[PDB]
């Protein structure tokens, strides 16, 4: 019964007794790997005397095209407030403010399937501002602009600070969420207002314009 | 009665048992059960409001009478080619899927079609709550009208991320409404903007 994999690897979705009401355990895993693609997912951790509720958070990476490993946030059935969920064990980056999102939604009072979907979507969102923002600098590797190559030198965890070379000169940058705005730039070491405008439109289209 | 090798989750249920004990023998020694039944009921309440289905190779996402068909090709183990078809929503959603289908980025496609249907249900029940709560009338999803005044409701995208944010416009004045939605909040502000002006 091990056709279910932890990562959402692409093969499970394709090729070719009632389980779930579905045809067969294969045709269930095709449906489950389908849904899960959305990047956000709800799935049970089941034990004989208890059931935790997990939250799948999965990013799609376009470099090698595959998903990154699922991140889990897990919720324990509560006590002292009797029929509601409470936060349990989370592995998520330290940049995602997990707890400030729990309170913003449930206020700890009402934890409802309706409100928990709103909870992930808030975490997952903060997770894709960061990933999508780093990745945009990875995707440019090898690309020319103004017929000068771009290689990337360094980028930090969450990608506010970056250094790339563009065809022999080093541009440094600093960014401010969630504007994804460029607040500072150093061109070959001296102050630069040109590239400043924004993290996307302006760092291709405005790289050609002045400099 | 199947014992699952998940192997991240199993490394997590162990960790914080161990990370809170760094504070000075907390190891599980027991693995969870798997029962497709509950697992499905969970995948259900996550899609709630919309069905996923498959007629190979394409996989359909459907909220009633709307079909976003994603045909996908995989050459192991990596995706290669993604393609898409919608109905009636081509325009509203266009900008985000320009990106999606253009990177062959799949989850950005899905999660955006999901959150568009959700911002569409939000506006439709937001506009209901406004029309019965004051003197206003409706034209489509987009628009409501009071006398000479026309207020449109619809979503825009910050192109990278699949989450749409809301945009409430009107024939001028703009500065005024926009601020009464912020301070007094999207319903009570768009009620107030149908009194002063
Ligand atoms: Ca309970």
């Amino acid at each position: 019964k091990q056709f279910l994999s932890e990562n959402i690897n692409f093969s499970n979705l394709m090729r070719k007794n009632e389980v779930a009401g579905f045809k067969s355990i294969t045709d269930f895993v095709q449906w489950e790997n389908s849904v899960r693609l959305i990047g956000v997912s709800l799935f049970p951790v089941n034990y004989d005397n208890i059931e935790f509720m997990g939250i799948r958070l999965e990013l799609f990476d376009e470099l090698s095209l595959k998903y990154d490993p699922p991140f889990y946030v897990i919720l324990k059935p509560s006590v002292k407030r009797l029929g509601i969920w409470e936060l349990f064990k989370h592995n998520l980056p330290k940049y995602i403010n997990i707890h400030q999102h729990w309170q913003l939604i449930t206020k700890d009072t009402d934890t409802s399937d309706s409100n928990i979907m709103k909870f992930a979507n808030l975490c997952y969102k903060d997770l894709l501002k960061v990933h999508s923002r780093v990745q945009f600098f990875r995707k440019l590797e090898g690309n020319y602009v103004n017929d000068k190559q771009y290689s990337l030198l360094h980028i930090d965890n969450m990608g506010l600070n970056v250094s790339f070379r563009l065809g022999a000169d080093i541009i440094k940058i600093k960014v401010d969420d969630g504007d994804d705005e460029i607040i500072d730039c150093t061109f070959n070491g001296e102050k630069n207002i040109s590239l400043l405008g924004s993290i996307y439109g302006i760092t291709n289209r405005f790289q050609s314009i002045i400099m | 009665s199947v014992q699952l090798d998940d192997k991240l989750l199993l490394k997590l249920l162990r960790r914080n048992d161990n990370a809170v004990s760094d504070s000075s023998n907390p190891l599980p020694r027991v693995l969870p059960s798997l029962n497709i039944e509950q697992r499905k009921k969970y995948l259900d309440i996550t899609l709630n409001d919309v069905t996923v289905t498959c007629e190979k190779d394409m996989i359909l996402l459907r909220k009633g009478s709307f079909t976003a068909s994603f045909r996908i090709a995989v050459e192991n183990e990596s995706i290669r080619s993604m393609a898409i078809d919608l109905n009636a929503f081509e325009v509203e959603l266009q900008p985000i899927i320009q990106y999606a289908e253009d990177t062959q980025n799949v989850n950005v496609a899905m999660m955006a079609v999901v959150q568009f249907l959700r911002i569409k249900e939000l506006h439709e029940q937001m506009i209901s709550k406004i029309v019965e709560a004051s003197k206003f009338i409706r034209a489509s999803n987009n628009t409501i009208t009071l006398n000479d005044l026309e207020v449109s409701f619809h979503c825009y995208w910050n192109l990278p991320s699949p989450y749409p944010e809301t945009l409430i416009l009107t024939n001028k004045v703009q500065k005024i409404l926009d601020f009464l939605i912020y301070q007094y909040g999207i319903q009570l502000g768009v009620i107030k903007y149908g009194s002063t002006i």
